[PDB]
């Protein structure tokens, strides 16, 4: 049994595996930065199969990797929120979450330090107060 | 019990059952507290012992109780304990309070007064100023940017960062003057703490934080203290990121600081996170990284001790288990250093038992199961695995990964450098690390060196004290001349660069090779240019060292001059004695280490007034055990080891020993088992920690120094520990050597008229001594040739040293025969210069074959101008130097001796030929001056009977014989001490001197090179004997005194070394003992002895004397194409020796014993059985045996001519004594039919197998027999399973009489059974005086130690290690009951084992089955010499067509395939060679 | 056996395919103080000692195809490595991608030992001036980031200046286009992947790997003055598995591109 390729088929299993109650929580916009790190999660795993090119060597970015980031996200979020309905864009905790997910989680296995350059690249780019824009790009010139 | 206080949990079985032994013996649970506390080395009481007034810790600081804890009040040993740790957390949290409340005083300050300032720092703990600091610095850190809530506003931030610059530019003025070593450290850790907090506010300032929840602040790590807590644990909480950890408020003592580089931020992080989020971190990486520092310093942070674990291949697991649970119920933090590094089967283990605990652990987010125990694991638990490249599969999912990658080294060193109070730290450190970089890598690739970052800390700190030397020495020059002293001003105007460059060059140019210091030199002039350092002779010391140079005849110089590297080397050494206590010199053998350092202690003590005495140990030819003490299982009793003991000496100050400076010199070689114990004397604590608990302070006079040739085998953990110099084997030049043998020459006499004698020779040799002299260019061509052994210059030299004392003993020998004539100075001049030239010849070629001895020969002819003999083809070395100054002949030397007839053969006779002679007089030589020597040659040539020869021609040295086996242990040596010497008490001091008076006894070892090497390439026996040879006496285990040793010598004998199953020589061994190379007699010296032999032998038939010369000549030239052509090349066992030679002649001998008379045909005929008995067993393929066939009959034609081959040479030569009464001739058809008739009789008794009656079975059970007729049978059966070996072994035996014995042996059959089965076939023999048959084939075997018990029997007769304690006891009984009933009384244990002994190599007989497996035949050759070195082989191989064309008919003719209706086809498809010309059915049908 | 006579005929081949023997270079004391031309020395003194041992070993593979030698241990181990196309681990003293077979090892081990050859020649010829200017490919070298350091010394050395204040600028130019400074070495070799270099410039292609004609390494003091926002870091990895770091050059990017696409897209040099 393989996991299919996809980061469509990648987000779906992320979503699949993460508990619906989790996810609808208190803030609204948690759905909003759980969206992001799943689809963080499926570009990073894809770039695995591009071995050379998308990375230096071929990481262990699995599952529990993801369960920390999500960890990580739901207690800042609630340190940030505390049980608010609503919090906004610019008040989420962006530098922690950029932080500790460049460093502790996703950063651990990272030795090379153009690998880490690169994993702060994707970081700055997905997680900041502009993706809550309707108008943000998770990618750019795709075709 | 230990789940009350779980804290000592920690401790193991023996530590818990000695604590509540000896529970009031409160003085002896300090062992206890150093094993569990973090830095606590003991606790603080009164007079009294009753009540605990504080802590203390091994560097000294101490920690006084605000209430102590009286034990009396609570004499339960946990009460007390719980207490007494509570108590301590309680006194640190107020410390805490108190020292905070102090710096938030001298906070908030534009300017901090140094005297207050030093007065905290000496109040509290390095610890707690620590912590104050940080607590302050946070506090304030918080408090602006409070301030700063309200955005867009003016920022005191600045202030905050202005106070920490000012209170650093105090510290670093602090420490240039000089302190107190604890106010040293203290003021080293506050600076790396204070420029980690000024960086970290200086990046707040830069990114313009005005928020205290702002992530920037918040990721770094913050210290909140809270007095209003009432519980004083919990007061101090630490936060970073948004983890949170309660401050554990443990003693740690005093650790090494750990300076904050970016990537050790992001470990804190990284593992912070983790142990919020439950879990442990991996920080994998590779070494040298600050992967396990990192984990320490997080835990010292935090209040909490590690036990840093190393993951070995040796690694215990009990111990772990109990330690592990220790630490789990503790709550405190473990790290598993390099944990891939475990065998597999122990990385599973340890893999699931922390699988479960970390399980546990994010259960609790509590006990679970350890050790089939209930353990209580705290929720502050942490665990980390550092890791060298993955995590085991069943923990990648609980354990986070960190890379470190690379360490921040050029922050590192920038830090260090500005804690040392260096001005200018950047450059320094941006210069330094790239210097360290190319060290490691342009410099070239050597065991020794070390480039890691510990080098690099090590090179920063030696320059930090370095300069405040400097700093003190102007400081005084100025307090001399002038008064005005300021010490900024004499800090502004200091060289920087210069000092770093001291430092360097005082700590890395010691351990370069005599190449890599023009590469170094280069190297600082690329990084520091423009700037150099020279180095101010201690004019001072080197004219100590000058006169004491002069005073041991040895060689000094400065600098270019000869001998001035090893001048400047002993300085070197010099300079690391002052900077280090702990030193290790590495040298090649042969580079004057031991010189060095004795020649340097004798300076030292005749400078400075301090005398001083060396204690040089040898480490691995004592036992550890009594190394460093022995603690008994039972009684628990401690003594001392020998180095236990001797620090015990010193400390104790009985005669003033700590006013002398003691060097105990551990010479020989290191290996990481002994020196793990010592890793804890030659740290910077310098003390030693006995098994039993109890420690002595190492005196700062003494000085632990490891003599030791190569670091291949020692860990880095002592090579880092300890300084190192290197002396390369340039550094003394022979012209060194050379000028020390003649300065000794001269003065010390060899026992003046005598050392008149010796200054006269030296005399004479002084210009052949020279530089590029004769012995110089003979030497560096003697390099060029090959060697029997390892060449060693010092080894050449001793031994023509040794051959010239041997000279002048001949000469005071001359003059003291002549007392008329004194020999005249021509005739002294003529006779040494002779001399001369044959000890070169002897000494630098006494250990080669005679090829290259020849080689030398002519060389040396070309190169001389000596005169030399005009022989126009002969060798020099076949002549010797008579005492009157001329070249004689060996030859005439040789006399020639008539054998008894009775004695042809026999062990004892040894005929002198030319190599004989030559050799009696070399072991004369190195046997005067009781030198050790070894005997080296191929198996047999009479290297024993030589040396056995020349030993009992001397009357006053007794022998004593050693058969040294693969596992032999100096235990032998000492059994053979006490068995044949007694220790005495002198005023000297004890003495080991044979019982006997005026005998010098020599211990014999029959394969000085076999016993095997460690692991370690280390042979216990050999450096045993190296120590008793090199120091003149050993150390008794019993006592641990010097035991002098008095009338004892060595001598070796061994086979070559390129031979399998020997072990070559340690160069430190092979040094002192001269190797002489004893080769196969040559065509005369056989022709010459067993023509000895022969017309000895002949004596008995007077008819035939006349055919002595021939016979002998025909036996000498078959044997020489024999040994030709068969080489060891083509077959393993193809081995041809004198031994061969003489068992030919010893069977003739036999043969023509009982007979009266007999004509030359029987001769031949004889000759020629035992020729094909001997030469022709051995052989494998048909066409080897033809042509040893056709040579044996071409021989006996050449040699007797004049006799009829069909009589003497009739092709079925087969002789046996079972039909007449003499070994005379048999018909193979009388023959047939009597062992026809023997095998009826053998199926009527014994089992009934068929056996066909083909000759080759003839051949086969006649040489059984007559091997086993003769003493000391032992067969190797050799041929393809079911040829027959085994049946016609037990056929042979049973008609002998020889019972059968065969071992039972199945895959439970241990060595204990075998040993069993041996002992019981020993009793069998000769307590019984019945003659066995020893059953043994390759499948009964199942280890090597097989063969070693194997071997040993059959080269001794008897084995000593299968009968001890009441084995042996009974063993004595039943040959006392077997004495006497053969009628012989005896009483003591060593004549009644000689008799069995006797008995045994008279009656035990072993017969060895194999397969021809020729691979597997050359494997069993190199295991166990016995089976080819005296046992005879036979090569059964497999049945030829003969054999099988008889078994056909035999076995198929009950059957009847006869077929008159067959007719003879007209082309036969014969494969049978004798098939009958028509063939009839059964004929057709067995072809 | 088969395998034996086809052994045999690869083994012939490449002892013809593979050069005969390599020359040392002569020691001066003028040479000694040049550092390029000891990193050279080491080079040369390596790669014809490495090369004996595989002339040797081959010869000995031959004679044992003979039947004139017999198998012995470390024999029949590599004759068992070469059976099965495995590098034997006794040839591979540099490092080599983990991938590559027995064929492209002899291949490439050929190419560097005429580029050895070649250096050699070349320094016997002139001295440590022409040694200076030559063209040597990174990947062929050895260790390649040795190369690096011992032009960083011979500058240092020839500008009498330290080493820590030392910066590297690279120079790609067309090799007849190309001027050698006093401080600019050639490199040739080197590959540019996800990205074409002109006029020093970088931009985004979808070509798979451009080749540098001439890579000039200079070393200049430090400016102490920040790098522009059009400035990328690019690593230089020895073979394509990238797992080896030489070192990172500094190029300028064109106009209207973003340093984080270069990140992105892994732009990054290879010396093979
Ligand atoms: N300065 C010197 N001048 C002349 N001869 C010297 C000098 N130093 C040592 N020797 C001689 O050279 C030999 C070296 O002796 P030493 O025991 O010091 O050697 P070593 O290399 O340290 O030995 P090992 O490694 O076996 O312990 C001895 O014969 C000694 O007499
Ligand atoms: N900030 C630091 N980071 C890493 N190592 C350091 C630091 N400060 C000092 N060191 C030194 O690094 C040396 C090696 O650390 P070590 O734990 O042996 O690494 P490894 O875990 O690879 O064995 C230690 O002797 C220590 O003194
Ligand atoms: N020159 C010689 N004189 C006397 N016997 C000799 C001589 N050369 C060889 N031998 C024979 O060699 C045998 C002794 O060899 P041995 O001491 O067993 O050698 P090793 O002890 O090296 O095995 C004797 O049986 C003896 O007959
Ligand atoms: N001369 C012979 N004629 C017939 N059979 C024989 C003869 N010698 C041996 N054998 C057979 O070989 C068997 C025993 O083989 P054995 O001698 O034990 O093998 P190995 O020689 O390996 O010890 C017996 O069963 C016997 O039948």
């Amino acid at each position: 049994f393989e996991p299919p390729p996809g980061v469509k088929a990648n987000m779906l299993r992320t979503f699949s595996s993460i508990p619906v109650s989790r996810i609808c929580k208190s803030p609204n916009e948690r759905a909003r930065l759980y969206f992001l790190l799943a689809w963080f999660h499926a570009i990073i795993q894809e770039r695995l199969r591009y071995a050379p090119l998308g990375w230096s060597k071929k990481y262990e970015f699995g599952e529990s990797d993801l369960r920390s980031a999500c960890d990580t996200v739901d207690t800042w979020l609630d340190d940030t929120a505390k049980g608010r309905q609503n919090i906004s864009p610019d008040k989420i905790p962006w530098s922690a979450l950029k932080t500790l997910m460049a460093q502790s989680i996703y950063g651990g296995r990272v030795d090379n330090e153009f690998d880490q350059r690169l994993l702060n690249t994707f970081l700055e780019r997905l997680f900041t107060t502009r993706s809550f824009d309707s108008e943000f790009k998770l990618a750019c010139k795709v075709d | 019990e230990r789940s009350s206080f779980p804290r000592f949990y920690f401790v193991g079985d023996e530590d818990l059952l000695e604590i509540i032994g000896n529970s009031k013996n409160v003085a002896k649970l300090q062992k206890h507290f150093k094993k569990m506390f973090a830095g606590v080395s003991s606790i603080i009481l009164n007079e009294d012992n009753s009540v605990v007034l504080g802590i203390s810790s091994r560097e000294g600081e101490e920690v006084m109780f605000k209430t102590p804890v009286s034990i009396t009040e609570h004499p339960k040993i946990n009460e007390w304990l719980t207490l007494v740790e509570k108590e301590m957390r309680v006194t640190l949290a107020k410390l805490l309070a108190e020292s905070v409340t102090e710096v938030e005083i001298f906070g908030k300050a534009t300017s901090i007064d140094p005297n207050t300032y030093i007065t905290w720092i000496d109040k509290y703990q390095a610890q707690l100023v620590v912590l104050s600091a940080q607590i302050a610095w946070s506090e304030n850190v918080e408090t602006a940017l409070s301030s700063m809530g309200g955005g867009g506003d003016a920022a005191p931030l600045h202030s905050v960062l202005s106070n920490v610059e000012v209170t650093l530019n105090v510290l670093a003025d602090s420490v240039l003057m000089e302190q107190p070593p604890l106010r040293r450290r203290k003021l080293e850790h506050l600076i790396t703490e204070l420029v980690h907090q000024r960086d970290v506010t200086r990046s707040l300032i830069k990114s313009k934080i005005d928020n205290a929840k702002s992530f920037e602040w918040l990721s770094q790590m913050r210290f909140y203290f809270d007095p209003k807590q009432t519980d004083v644990l919990q007061q101090l909480s630490i936060q970073m990121a948004n983890a949170k950890f309660n401050y554990g408020f443990e003693y740690l003592g005093v650790q090494d600081k750990l300076v904050q580089t970016p990537l050790t931020d992001r470990c804190y992080l990284t593992m912070t996170q983790a142990l919020e989020a439950r879990l442990g971190g991996s920080p994998f990486g590779p070494a040298g990284t600050g992967k396990t520092e990192s984990v320490k310093a997080l835990g010292h942070q935090l209040g909490r001790f590690v036990l840093v674990f190393n993951c070995d291949e040796t690694f215990d697991f009990q111990a772990m288990g109990r330690i592990f649970v220790g630490l789990c119920q503790v709550g405190a933090w473990g790290c598993f250093d390099e944990f891939n590094r475990l065998e597999e089967r122990m990385l599973s283990a340890v893999s699931q038992q922390v699988q479960c605990i970390q399980e546990a652990l994010r259960e609790h987010s509590i006990t679970c199961e350890l050790l089939n125990k209930q353990v209580k694991v705290s929720p502050d638990m942490a665990i980390f695995i550092t890791m060298n490249p993955n995590l085991p599969d069943n923990l990648k999912k609980l354990f986070r990964s960190l890379a470190m990658t690379k360490p921040d080294r050029q922050l590192i060193a920038q830090v260090m450098l500005y804690s040392q109070g260096f001005r200018t730290a950047e450059v320094l450190a941006n210069k330094i690390v790239p210097f360290f970089k190319l060290c490691d890598e342009q410099l070239s690739s050597q065991s020794h060196y070390d480039f890691g970052l510990r080098a690099l800390k090590s090179v920063l700190v030696s320059a930090g004290n370095v300069k405040r030397e400097r700093i003190q020495k102007i400081k005084r020059e100025k307090e001399e001349r002038g008064e005005a002293v300021d010490e900024g001003e004499i800090a502004e105007n200091l060289p920087e660069q210069e000092i770093l460059i001291q430092s360097v060059c005082e700590t890395m140019v010691p351990k370069l090779v005599a190449e890599d210091i023009p590469l170094l030199f280069s190297l600082l002039s690329d990084v520091f240019p423009g700037v150099q350092y020279h180095r101010g002779e201690m004019t001072a010391l080197r004219e100590e060292l000058k006169k004491v140079c002069q005073e041991m005849y040895l060689t000094y110089g400065d600098g270019e001059e000869v001998g001035g590297m090893w001048v400047e080397k002993v300085l070197q050494l010099y300079q690391i004695t002052q900077i280090n206590h702990g030193l290790m010199m590495v040298g090649p053998s042969g580079s004057g280490k031991s010189m060095a350092w004795r020649v340097l202690l004798k300076a030292l003590e005749r400078l400075e007034g301090v005398e001083g005495v060396a204690h040089i140990i040898d480490p691995k030819a004592i036992s550890k055990d009594h190394l460093y003490g022995t603690l008994d299982p039972n009684t628990r009793e401690w003594t001392d080891g020998l180095f236990t003991h001797v620090l015990r000496k010193i400390i104790d100050s009985v005669r003033g020993e700590l006013q002398k400076r003691q060097w105990i010199v551990f010479d020989g070689d290191v290996d990481p088992e002994w020196v793990e114990n010592l890793n804890s004397v030659l740290d910077d604590n310098k003390l030693l920690t006995l098994p039993n608990g109890e420690r002595l302070s190492l005196p700062p006079n003494v000085r632990i120094m490891f003599e030791v040739q190569d670091l291949k085998y020692a860990t880095l953990a002592t090579v880092s520990r300890c300084g190192m110099v290197w002396f390369s084997e340039d550094v003394l030049s022979t012209d060194m050597i050379f000028n020390n043998f003649l300065a000794r020459l001269r003065s010390i006499p060899l026992d003046s008229p005598m050392l008149q004698i010796q200054r006269d020779a030296a005399t004479i040799m002084q210009p052949y001594f020279t530089s590029n002299g004769l012995v110089t260019k003979a030497l560096e061509h003697a390099f060029q040739l090959e060697h029997i052994m390892d060449l060693t210059r010092l080894r050449c030299l001793g031994s023509l040293f040794s051959m010239l004392h041997q000279a002048c003993r001949n000469v005071a020998q001359y003059n003291a025969n002549h007392p008329d004539f004194p020999m005249q100075i021509e005739q002294l001049e003529r006779y040494i210069q002779r001399y001369l030239v044959y000890a070169i010849l002897w000494s630098l070629s006494g250990d080669s074959r005679l090829k290259m001895r020849a080689e030398l020969g002519e060389y040396i002819r070309r190169i001389t101008t000596v005169p030399l003999p005009t022989a126009p083809n002969i060798p020099i070395i076949d002549y010797e130097v008579s005492i009157s100054g001329e070249w004689s002949p060996w030859q005439a030397k040789v006399p020639q001796i008539e054998v008894e007839t009775h004695k042809v053969a026999a062990p004892d006779v040894v005929v002198p030929t030319l190599d004989t002679v030559r050799h009696e007089a070399l072991l004369y030589t190195w046997l005067a001056e009781h030198k050790p020597l070894v005997l080296c040659g191929p198996p047999g040539s009479g290297k024993t009977m030589t040396l056995f020869s020349a030993l009992r021609a001397l009357p006053d040295m007794e022998v004593v014989g050693l058969n040294f086996s693969s596992a032999t242990t100096p235990e032998l040596l000492l059994k053979t001490f006490d068995h044949y010497c007694e220790y005495r008490r002198t005023p000297n001091g004890v003495v080991l001197a044979p019982v006997q008076l005026g005998k010098w006894l020599v211990l014999f070892c029959d394969e000085i090179n076999l016993p095997d090497m460690d692991k370690y390439g280390t042979q216990r026996v050999i450096s045993f004997i190296r120590q008793m040879v090199e120091h003149g006496g050993f150390y008794r285990t019993s006592d641990q005194t010097w035991v002098k040793l008095e009338r004892i010598q060595f001598v070796g004998a061994c086979n070559p070394p390129t031979d399998p199953g020997r072990k070559p020589l340690s160069h430190r061994f092979l040094r002192h003992v001269p190797v002489v190379y004893v080769d196969y007699p040559g065509p005369a010296s056989l022709t010459q002895i067993y023509g000895t032999f022969n017309r000895a032998m002949l004596r008995l038939i007077p008819s035939l004397r006349t055919y002595a010369e021939p016979l002998t000549a025909a036996m000498v030239e078959f044997y020489t194409m024999s040994q030709e052509r068969f080489t060891q090349d083509t077959q393993p066992h193809y081995i041809y020796s004198p031994r061969e030679m003489t068992r030919w002649v010893r069977g003739i001998f036999e043969a023509l014993r009982p007979l009266e008379t007999l004509p030359v045909e029987g001769l031949i005929r004889i000759w020629a059985h035992e020729a094909l008995r001997l030469f022709q067993d051995r052989l494998v393929e048909d066409e080897e045996r033809r042509w040893t066939d056709e040579n044996i009959d071409t021989v006996a034609l050449k040699h007797f001519p004049n006799i009829d081959r069909e009589k003497a040479m009739s092709r079925p030569i087969l002789y046996s004594n079972w039909l007449s009464k003499d070994y005379i001739p048999v018909d193979q058809e009388e023959l047939r039919d009597y062992v026809k008739a023997r095998l009826k009789v053998f199926y009527e008794e014994e089992l009934d197998v068929p056996l066909v009656l083909f000759n080759e079975v003839l051949d086969h059970v006649l040489r059984i027999d007559r091997i086993f007729r003769q003493p000391q049978g032992h067969l190797l059966l050799i041929g393809v399973s079911g040829a027959g070996k085994t049946t016609l072994s037990r056929f042979v035996a049973w008609m002998n009489g020889l019972s059968v014995y065969q071992i039972k042996v199945h895959r439970k059959y241990t060595g204990e059974d075998f040993d069993e089965d041996l002992r019981t076939v020993l009793r069998r023999s000769g307590c019984k005086n019945e003659k066995i048959a020893f059953i043994m084939d390759e499948s009964n075997v199942l280890d090597s130690g097989f063969l070693e018990r194997m071997n040993t029997l059959l080269a001794n007769g008897e084995v000593p290690g299968l009968f001890e304690g009441d084995e042996y006891a009974t063993l004595m009984t039943q040959c006392k009951e077997g004495a006497q009933k053969e009628g012989l009384m005896l009483d003591s244990h060593e004549e009644l084992y000689k008799w069995f002994t006797s008995q045994v190599i008279r009656n035990l007989h072993v017969v060895f089955t194999m397969n021809p497996s020729s691979e597997g035949l050359k494997d069993r050759a190199a295991t166990s010499p016995a089976l080819f070195n005296r046992c005879v082989l036979n090569w059964f191989g497999d049945w030829s067509t003969e054999a099988l064309y008889q078994v056909g008919k035999e076995f198929t003719s009950k059957m009847d395939l006869e077929k008159p209706n067959y007719i003879v086809p007209d082309y036969m498809p014969v494969v049978y060679d004798k098939l009958p010309q028509p063939p009839s059915h059964r004929e057709a049908i067995v072809n | 056996p088969a395998w034996m006579r086809t052994l045999h005929t690869t083994a012939s081949n490449w002892l013809h395919l593979i050069p005969q023997t390599l020359s040392h270079l002569k020691r001066t004391v003028e040479n000694i103080k040049d550092p390029l031309f000891r990193f050279f020395e080491r080079e040369v003194k390596m790669g014809a000692k490495l090369l004996q041992d595989v002339r040797q070993d081959l010869a000995d593979v031959v004679q044992v195809c003979e039947g004139k030698k017999k198998q012995t241990n470390y024999l029949r181990t590599l004759i068992n490595e070469l059976v099965k196309g495995i590098l034997p681990r006794s040839w591979s003293h540099y490092t080599v991608p983990a991938g590559m077979t027995v064929i492209q090892w002899v291949s490439d081990f050929s190419e560097r030992i005429k580029q050895l050859q070649n250096i050699s020649l070349a320094a016997a010829s002139g001295g440590a001036k022409e040694l200076k200017n030559i063209h040597v490919c990174l990947g062929g070298l050895f260790v390649p980031e040795a190369y690096i350091t011992a032009t960083r010394q011979y500058v240092a050395q020839a500008n009498s200046w330290s080493l820590e204040e030392l910066c590297l600028e690279v120079n790609v130019t067309t090799s007849q286009g190309a001027t050698l400074d006093a401080c600019s070495f050639g490199v040739t070799g080197l590959k540019l992947q996800g990205a074409t270099c002109n006029n020093n410039k970088l931009s985004l292609s979808n070509a798979i790997s451009t080749a540098l004609p001439l890579t000039q390494l200079r070393w200049v003091k430090q400016t102490n003055t920040e790098k522009k926002a059009s400035v990328v870091t690019l690593p230089v990895y020895l073979n394509f598995t990238r797992a080896d770091l030489i070192f990172t050059v500094d190029f300028e990017i064109a106009t209207k591109e973003d340093p984080r696409s270069f990140y992105e897209r892994g732009v990054a040099v290879l010396c093979t």
